[PDB]
């Protein structure tokens, strides 16, 4: 069973209503009534919300519900107060009695301006080469909310192996970073015209790009 | 309702572990049991699942061989046995109860064989969890590489510039910059574990571009495990 | 007196059971709910049948009583089951002076 997908990130204001969806297959998300969703805070055991796709468990308020369509099923928050920033995870039963949860979402709960990051992509190091390795380093700050997107590409084609990301954190101003590394021998290095760091952040992407030859 | 795991720590690529888990303050041979894990700075990750009476159990694909439940009902202990590790099953590993209960019908409560829970099919109670490195280094001190500024590194009259500090064990380290006199528009990362089981970090800060051609800019590397100091000069290059 | 008699029937799904290696159609494996307290609740339990679309067995004990009328075997055999924890719906045939109890027909 593949994991469910979610979206990775969601925001709203404090008071506002919002809405984080997951879906899955047939056999599981829309072949049960058993969808459950996770509440997860910094150094903490998750701990849930609704289960049963629509139940609250005892002492988590109404401002928590949930619903299933077909293969998706989602779970709302109305009146958005500052705690319940953090990470939703839905999980669900699947027909071969396993479980599966889904890729996560962080929730943020806005409190200042959204900011686009400012993307850094530097190049392997003549030191780095010069003891036989190459890693790709891509820098990524200043921004708001707390969730981005990183995809490594060479020339055109995308590179999943070699690739490390961290969870972005805050900044001493507040705001986020991130890092990205891409690890490559030094032949492979050479081996393309150019590689190139692509960092999504609500909805809108930023490419930054390196060539062996300079 | 209370779970305590242990038995984690760094362990061998290839080698064996055994988790434990002791449940108090519940009937633990009425109710089902999961492990669940999570990697630093990613999801959850369901891992297993035993009905309480061990007659039935459920891996995930991505673990089966390797990882497997079980429990002991008359120590109240839940375990995963963990074989031929990978640097991939580095994570922290939750024990987890599944709700349960009787099932209604016809003025009857029904329940599994030899009274056991039927599942409610939601987790609501976990441990704390015990975390498992799977490494095959030893104490190991990082190389420090520069990340040097450039007019790629350049906008809005600031330049970016750090160093990578690469391939040590077991964490942490601390960087700081010309020996703590340069502070605002630093930020250190946190670390990721490579492949090999070894860990890199980096740490960049935003300059003036003015400044490049005569401030001196240094890292300087801290990791204690090995007594490791480096201070590494990071510098401009040219096109 | 008349002899009246009793059906006590408890109703089990059937499935390919496991023998030694694998599944076989040829045993079955057969499970139902016993009453472990009276009024309150129930547990699985399981058969096995070998004879050498759902499967359903169901599994009847009799036994017999004399009686004056109809009445007085009703009470004796409503004690009868609830002391050995029979409980279902109920039904009689006067022509054949029977009384049946069964468990779990919602299945069938
Ligand atoms: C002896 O007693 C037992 C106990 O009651 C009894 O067991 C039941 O037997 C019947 C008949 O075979 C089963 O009915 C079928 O159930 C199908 C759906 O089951 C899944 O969904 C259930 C409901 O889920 C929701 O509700 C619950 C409760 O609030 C909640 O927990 C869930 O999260 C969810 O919200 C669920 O209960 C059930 O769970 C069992 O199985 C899971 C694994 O999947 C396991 O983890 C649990 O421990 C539990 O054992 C399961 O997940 C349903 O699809 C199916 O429908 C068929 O028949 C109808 C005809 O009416 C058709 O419409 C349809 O097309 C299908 O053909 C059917 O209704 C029932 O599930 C059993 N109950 C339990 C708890 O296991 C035995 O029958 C009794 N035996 C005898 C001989 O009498
Ligand atoms: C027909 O259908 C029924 C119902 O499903 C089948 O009955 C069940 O079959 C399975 C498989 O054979 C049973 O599971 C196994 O259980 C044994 C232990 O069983 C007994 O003997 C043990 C040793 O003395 C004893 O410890 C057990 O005690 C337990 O149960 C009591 C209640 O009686 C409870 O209080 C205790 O806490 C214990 O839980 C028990 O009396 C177990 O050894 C097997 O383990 C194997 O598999 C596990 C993984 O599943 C693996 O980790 C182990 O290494 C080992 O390989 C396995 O769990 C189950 O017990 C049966 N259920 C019932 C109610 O009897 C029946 O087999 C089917 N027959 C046919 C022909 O199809």
């Amino acid at each position: 069973q593949s994991a469910l997908t979610q979206p990775a990130s969601v925001s709203g204001s404090p008071g506002q209503s919002i809405t984080i969806s997951c879906q899955g297959t047939s056999n599981d998300v829309g072949g049960y009534e058993s969808v459950s969703w996770y509440q997860q805070h910094p150094g903490k055991a998750p701990k849930v919300v609704i289960y049963d796709v629509s139940k609250r468990p005892s002492g988590v308020s109404n401002r928590f519900s949930g619903s299933k369509s077909g293969n998706t099923a989602s779970l709302t928050i109305s009146g958005l107060q500052a705690e319940d920033e953090g990470d939703y995870y839905c999980k669900s039963l699947t027909s071969t009695r396993r479980r599966v949860f889904g890729t996560g979402t962080k929730l943020t709960v806005l409190g200042q301006p959204k900011a686009a990051p400012s993307v850094t992509l530097f190049p392997p190091s003549s030191e780095e080469l010069q003891a036989n390795k190459a890693t790709l380093v891509c820098l990524i700050s200043d921004f708001y909310p707390g969730a981005v997107t990183v995809a490594w590409k060479a020339d055109s084609s995308p590179v999943k192996a070699g690739v490390e990301t961290t969870t972005p954190s805050k900044q001493s101003n507040n705001k986020y970073a991130a890092s990205s590394y891409l690890s490559l021998t030094p032949e492979q290095w050479k081996s393309h015209k150019s590689y190139s760091c692509q960092v999504t952040h609500e909805g809108s992407t930023v490419e930054k790009t390196v060539a062996p030859t300079e | 309702q209370r779970l305590v795991e242990s038995g984690g720590g760094v362990v061998q690529p290839g080698s064996s572990l055994r988790l434990s888990c002791a449940a108090s303050g519940f009937d633990f041979s009425r109710q089902g049991m999961h492990w669940v894990r999570q990697a630093p700075g990613q999801g959850l990750e369901w891992v297993a699942f035993i009905k309480y009476d061990g007659s039935e159990k459920y891996h995930a694909d991505s673990v089966w061989g390797r990882l497997s439940i079980s429990r002991d009902n008359s120590k109240d202990t839940l375990y995963l046995q963990m074989n031929s590790l990978r640097v991939e099953d580095t994570a922290t590993y939750f024990c987890v109860r599944e709700a349960g209960g009787p099932d209604y019908r016809n003025g009857y409560n029904y329940y599994d064989f030899y009274d056991g829970y039927y599942n409610y099919h939601y987790m609501d109670v976990w441990g704390k969890g015990t975390t498992v490195t799977v490494s095959s280094a030893s104490t190991k001190g990082p190389s420090v590489f520069p990340l040097a500024p450039s007019s790629k590194s350049t906008s809005g009259g600031t330049a970016a510039l750090g160093c990578l500090v690469k391939d040590y064990f077991p964490e942490p380290v601390t960087v700081s910059w010309n020996s703590g006199a340069l502070t605002s528009g630093v930020h250190t990362f946190p670390a990721v574990l490579q492949s090999s089981g070894l860990y890199s970090l980096s740490s960049v800060v935003t300059v003036p571009s003015s400044s490049l051609g005569t401030q001196t800019y240094i890292c300087n590397v801290n990791h204690k495990p090995s007594n490791t100091k480096v201070d590494k000069k990071v510098e401009p290059k040219s096109c | 007196m008349t002899t009246f008699k009793l059906a006590a029937c408890v109703t089990l799904r059937c499935t390919n059971a496991t023998i030694n290696g694998s599944l076989t159609e040829e045993v079955k494996n057969c499970s139902f709910n016993i009453t472990t307290e009276l009024r309150d609740k129930k547990q699985k339990a399981y058969a096995l049948f070998y004879r050498p679309s759902e499967y359903i067995l169901i599994n009847c004990q009799t036994t017999t009583t004399e009686a004056v009328d109809a009445a007085t075997a009703a009470k004796v055999f409503k004690q009868y089951a609830n002391d050995n924890g029979i409980d279902g719906e109920w039904t009689y045939d006067d022509a054949t002076k029977t009384f049946t109890v069964t468990e779990g027909l919602e299945v069938l």
